[PDB]
């Protein structure tokens, strides 16, 4: 659309302060996949015994 | 689904036949090789009878002459609901279990068997459930109302089931699915009723959903399960951890044994069904004597699915012996099994196996430029040529333009050598790669 | 509906009251010597006196070596014990070779035992319980548990134990159970059917009532063999604690059993022997290419044959005058050591003729159902005995689908032939093989 | 500096905004086809009541 | 800095027109290979096709590695790059395939964005059913918590008073430390303490993070669950790797593309590269062999050194570069050239200017003889010990006499070689 | 941990040499102090043609240890 004054005024930004205002240095953890594939066995499991 | 990038034989889909068993000239991916797909309809109309066990079937013929493709084709026309392991002959040598267990568990993975049963189901948008404390009277005086698109109804809780609710949190206005034996309650989401009560959750609920019939009905539930997944079942304890981490280690016989006698035993009860699918070996020369002794005896067992061997050279020296063999197989294996051969291909066949692939891989060729790889597709190789025409896209994206021409065929031609070029070059200048005796020569001078 | 593969057209020896082998009966043609052999030895194996006796068949490949050993498994009987194995199946990973040989040995010989047990079976009220008058914190003399059955209810009493194992069973007042009073244990069967609609819905299935007497006097006899005994000893099951339960978690691995439990086995199966309550029945061993084995097992299967309570092995091997595998310079016939075969008896089977083989593929068509021309069977004849006789069986199925596309019942000359030039067999893959530049 | 700063510029910071609304984006896209079509299935159902 | 036989290395240096400038990046010589090796990331780029096999095959010291190593350079930080040798493929505890295929695995990649849920904040009560009634600086919220979380919280050894942080997502508990509010309990009190945490106490961010199919594949394979005693006795239970079925495989492959359709991550393909692959074996190449014929194989690239020469595993079957002819058919070859006088100068004067060292034009003259003379790697490693013997002399310009002194100390290949002929005692 | 060893059959496993160290240098400490004395002492080894040549290479440079 348009953008030219908030190339400097964020450039100001991170001349001023740096390493924030977007993001910081993060608490690091594993990633949840959560489908898992146990519960999908488990019918057949019980079934078969 | 099965989001893939691009297979080597993606655009087979499913051989090529008709209902007489001829085949086409060309359909449904695969060009040429007619008396073999016919051979390959004959084994596919076998596998879909199920009235025949332990047939061995070997595909033989020189590289790259519609072998895989081949078995490919024959898979995928046989469809799903009917077993296809296809393995290679490399992956059987394992330090965890001996090449017999692994022959053994390829071969029971290959069979599978439907169990089917009849369960009553209760289904229906619930409105509101009401929940008491324990009192002398009763131990939990609680009710449920479900509500079907033609049907409200008060169900009474017995003591348990609340804790099946209670379990997770449910709410009402969804509609449920609950069995009365097992008790398990499965909410699939979010009734319709008004539109708007549930128009603003931000998705989820899997798209909703409305009540389509009554409150309680009889359906069919049927299972399909391979054979080795019943025997890593009742192994241990816990089994179908072992179905995913793979650490079965050696099942005991006496477990085999009485998963045939119960299987049969269901069979002519009529509670469950067989399909003897279809296990699929590449590279059978690289297996052992051993592997081969033991397929000798495990072929002619009752539950033997239909085996089909892939192998290349011919009149090689099998491996674990010392004597040279035809096919890279002892000759009571061949003996015992039926011999499929292929032959070459012709220049208009490699024209027209390369048109298929441009047009799987979106590129347009002009006809000149699949005239000069149908010429270097005969003189060298198949692969090659099926190699350079998707190499060529990114030479023609580098000019802007999308069509490819004889130029970007030519520039792919003279960048990326080719066998018999590499061949001819090392033998060149011999003295600059590592010899067999590894000798070296690096300096430039003298 | 039924599945086929290489046999099941063979349900015997064919042989008369006798001994004399009928030249077609039981799905035999031919091999009257071999049959007879074979009886001989099978009615040797019923009279259950031997120990560690060797039978070895030799003959060419594809001339009923297989056919005749499962046909003396299915004279024998589902009772008596019939474990089959392939030479290279004894080179486990797990444990050494000699161990899964010896294993294989003892999973031969079989054991019926036998054993009378009372047990109770509506429950219809139950009472707990004295004055402590000494150390007794909490007293519970007895328990009252009326059970009532179908033929009748009784009451009775019962020790406080059995209490807490109902208690950890937390079974209700309105339910079926199950006791029995040799273990003193209590099984949950479940609610009462007639039970039934006191809620809506219930998880629990409400299962009938039980039939007849409540309490049952009955006698059990259970087929196991030696190995099972020795499984159980080496891994036992039973255990509440952490460290029983975990190691059941992990995957069972053979191991070297030794030879102290297998001779406490021993023991204790000849005391209840002499009682009357157990009776041993000795089985057989099959191993198929024997020439698959190495020295080191060969000699091992001296020791082993020599011993007390041996099974009766069977061996098949079709090599002829050839080196023994684990060594280099040992030719020996069929592949087996001069001791070994010096231990054991020796039947030949003889190749079959042209007759035998229209007869055998006359059999297969008929077993498997399918229609046959006379011309065309002479033409799959003279085929078989131009290349082999399996080759014809194995191609009499495509035959009968192509026969199927064409909407007619029958094989005739045009599908045999069309079946020849589609199939390959062999020798013309051996004639094309070498006439070629790629291979 | 000039090749460390190209390498995580073609790694990027403004790279994994644009991700993250592109993924905003489609999943806007699905929530208004969700909308869309229960506003649908109500007119025809309302449609059919009358 | 550090700097080990690379670095000096930045990239193809190719331009817009993909024609290899004679001097860039890095770079000397080598057009038609940078130009091949330009096509092939292109084609990785496209991230359309799967399975694609080249190989580089060339003399000893001619850039191989190189060309590999500026490849994954140019590729970037985002497509993972999976780099390898033909003897890493001989484990203990798996077999070799099922280590191929865990590598084939590991070279693709996935980049999901997830939610993640926190609490933190002072702690105010611990009542057994837990609830939680935390406390921020703003804020203050009762939560109520599972058995294992509770667990988890009485092995931190919490008490009223202590800011603590726990994660919603995985369950973890992190007790941050004391709050400031008790900062006067005991003039020696050994616990720290931290203010309170600032904002609500319930906050929800969202991120990007990466990662790879094999990750997500070993995550579910088997567990590294945390700071429950179960989950580390259950992951202590056992200690060896072993072999993945094709069932989990296939699994992890419809959840995969469950995702990616729900537009809520992207698939990146990656590399594997595998230099000396002469050290592979026949068994090894026929398993590659069939798997390069897969729907969701990456691109993998080959190095080797080689003649017609053996290949290993065989007695007698002859290939060039050690390679089985089947593997070779569906292969694409790329040359590459061995160099000149100028090109080595050219060479010894970067790996001079890298190194922050001074070299007259005399002695690069005659260090590019000496290289011509012996070999390009002696003549590069050369450079450090004649810059430690000017230095010894209290000199910064490499002279004519350093690099003769050098040439007395140290020996190459071919005088080892002649004094080892020329001997009596071995 | 007293679990998992009493569980898993402890076959021996190749001692890292950072353990050796600390007890030769708590052992040194204690020597220093007069309550501990030192006693070398004799490995005899009988019919070495059965060593392989890899155990030879390694008792070269095992005998030069201090
Ligand atoms: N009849 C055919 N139709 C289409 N593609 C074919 C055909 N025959 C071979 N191909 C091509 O050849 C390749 C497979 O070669 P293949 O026959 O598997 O070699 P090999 O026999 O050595 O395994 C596939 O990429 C496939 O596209
Ligand atoms: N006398 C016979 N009567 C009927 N069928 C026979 C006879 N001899 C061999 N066969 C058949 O030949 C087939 C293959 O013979 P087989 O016993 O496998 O040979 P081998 O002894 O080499 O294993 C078997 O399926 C069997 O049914
Ligand atoms: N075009 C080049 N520019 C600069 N250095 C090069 C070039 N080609 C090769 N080298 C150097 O030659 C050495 C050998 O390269 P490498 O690929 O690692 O081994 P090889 O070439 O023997 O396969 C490397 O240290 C590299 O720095
Ligand atoms: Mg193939
Ligand atoms: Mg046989
Ligand atoms: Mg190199």
């Amino acid at each position: 659309n348009f953008m030219s004054i908030v190339n400097c005024l964020m450039q100001l930004r991170k001349v001023c302060n740096h390493p924030n205002l977007f993001e910081v240095r993060p608490i690091l953890t594993s990633f949840v996949l959560e489908h898992c594939v146990a519960s999908d066995y488990k019918d057949v499991e019980r079934t078969l015994l | 689904k099965s989001l893939s990038l691009i297979a080597a034989h993606s655009h087979i889909t499913g051989l090529g036949l008709d209902e007489n068993l001829q085949p086409r000239p060309t359909s449904e991916g695969m060009v040429g090789q007619l008396q073999a797909r016919r051979a390959a309809g004959v084994i596919l109309k076998m596998v879909q009878n199920g009235t025949i066990a332990g047939r061995a079937v070997l595909v033989a013929g020189p590289p790259s002459t519609g072998k895989t493709a081949l078995a490919m084709g024959v898979s995928q026309s046989l469809g799903k609901d009917v077993p296809f392991t296809a393995i290679a002959g490399s992956e059987i040598f394992s330090l965890e279990l001996s090449k017999t267990e692994a022959l053994t568990q390829a071969f029971r993975k290959s069979i599978g068997i439907k169990i089917k049963e009849e369960t009553e189901l209760i289904e229906g948008e619930v409105v509101e459930i009401q929940i008491d404390r324990s009192i002398t009277g009763g131990h939990k005086q609680g009710k449920l109302t479900i509500k079907t698109t033609d049907m409200e109804t008060i169900y009474e809780l017995g003591n348990k089931m609340i804790d099946g609710l209670t379990k997770e949190k449910v709410l009402a206005g969804d509609v449920i699915s609950i069995d009365k034996a097992s008790g398990k309650i499965t909410k699939l989401g979010r009734s319709f009723a008004r539109s708007r009560d549930y128009d603003a959750m931000g998705a989820d609920t899997r798209f909703v959903q409305c009540p389509e019939g009554e409150l309680q009905k009889r359906k069919t539930v049927v299972h399909t399960v391979s054979l080795h997944e019943i025997d890593v079942i009742n192994s241990r304890t816990q089994g179908f951890l072992a179905l995913f981490t793979g650490d079965t280690g050696e099942i005991r016989s006496e477990v085999r044994d009485q998963i045939n006698t119960k299987v049969a035993e269901w069979k002519e009860e009529g509670k469950a069904e067989i399909v003897p699918g279809v296990l699929f070996i590449d590279e059978v020369h690289m297996l052992d004597i051993e592997c081969f002794s033991f397929i000798n005896r495990a072929l002619e067992d009752e539950f033997a699915p239909i085996v089909m061997m892939a192998t290349n050279r011919g009149v090689s020296k099998t491996r674990g012996t010392n004597y040279k063999s035809p096919h890279g197989l002892p000759l009571d294996l061949l003996d015992r099994s039926i011999i499929i051969t292929t032959k070459s291909y012709n220049e208009q066949e490699i024209k027209t196996i390369l048109s298929i692939r441009a047009q799987e891989e979106e590129v347009e060729l002009s006809s000149d430029a699949l005239d000069l790889l149908t010429k270097t597709g005969v003189e060298t190789s198949l692969r090659y040529s099926s190699n350079l025409i998707s190499v060529a896209q990114q030479i023609a994206m580098k000019r802007k333009n999308n069509t490819v021409e004889v130029e970007d065929v030519k520039r792919a031609y003279l960048l990326f050598l080719d066998s018999a070029r590499s061949v001819k070059y090392v033998q060149e200048n011999e003295s600059q790669y590592i010899d067999d005796q590894g000798n070296v020569q690096i300096s430039i001078a003298k | 509906v039924t599945r086929t593969a290489a046999h099941t057209h063979i349900k015997g020896l064919g042989l008369d009251e006798s001994g004399v082998a009928k030249r077609v009966e039981g799905g035999f043609v031919g091999q009257i010597e071999a049959r007879e052999a074979c009886g001989v030895i099978v009615d040797l194996i019923k009279a259950k006196k031997m120990s560690g006796r060797a039978i070895l068949l030799a003959g060419g490949p594809s001339t009923g070596k297989t056919a005749l050993a499962l046909a003396i498994s299915q004279e024998l009987g589902p009772k008596v014990p019939f474990c089959p194995l392939v030479g290279s199946e004894l080179y486990s990973v797990e444990v050494k070779k000699t161990e899964t040989l010896m294993e294989n040995f003892r999973r031969a010989i079989g054991l019926r035992i036998k054993e009378t047990k009372e047990v109770y079976e509506e429950v219809t009220e139950l009472t707990p319980e004295e004055n402590p008058l000494g150390g007794y914190g909490k007293t519970i003399s007895h328990v009252i548990v009326g059970l009532k059955s179908a033929k009748g209810t009784k009451t009775l009493r019962l020790d406080p134990t059995i209490y807490e194992s109902i208690q950890r069973e937390k079974v209700s007042i309105g339910d079926v159970i199950y006791i029995e009073a040799n273990t003193g244990a209590v099984k949950r069967v479940g609610r009462s059917d007639a039970y039934a609609t006191e809620f809506d819905l219930e998880t629990e299935e409400y299962v009938p009532l039980p039939k007849g007497e409540v309490h049952k006097k009955k006698e059990i006899v259970q087929d196991v063999t030696l190995h099972d005994l020795d499984v159980a000893n080496a891994r036992p099951q039973g255990g509440q604690d952490v460290i029983s339960m975990m190691g059941q978690l992990l995957k069972p691995k053979k191991t070297e059993i030794t030879e102290k439990l297998r001779q406490e086995v021993n023991k204790v199966v000849a005391k209840y022997i002499d009682q009357g309550v157990a009776e041993l029945i000795p089985g057989v061993l099959f191993i198929d290419e024997v020439n698959m084995l190495d020295i080191e097992i060969f000699t091992y299967l001296n020791k082993a044959l020599e011993s007390n309570i041996a099974p009766v092995v069977v061996l098949a091997s079709n090599r002829g005058m050839t080196t023994v595998r684990g060594t280099e310079d040992v030719i020996s016939p069929h592949g087996v050591p001069p001791d070994l075969i010096d231990r054991l008896l020796i039947v030949r089977t003889l190749p079959y003729d042209k007759d035998e083989i229209r007869t055998i593929i006359e059999r297969r068509a008929t077993v498997e159902r399918l229609q046959v021309e006379s011309s065309a069977l002479d033409l799959l004849a003279t085929m078989g005995t131009e290349t082999s006789l399996r080759y014809a069986l194995q191609l009499l199925a495509p035959c009968g689908i192509l026969a199927q596309t064409s909407n007619r019942k029958e094989i005739v000359v045009n599908d045999v032939n069309e079946a020849k030039l589609l199939f390959l067999d062999a020798k013309r893959s051996t004639k094309i093989l070498e006439t070629s530049a790629n291979y | 500096l000039n090749d460390e700063l190209v390498l995580h510029n073609k790694d990027g910071f403004l790279a994994r905004q644009e991700f993250l609304q592109r993924v905003g984006s489609a999943e806007d896209e699905r929530y208004k086809e969700l909308r869309r079509q229960q506003l649908a299935q109500q007119l025809q159902q309302d449609s059919e009541a009358s």
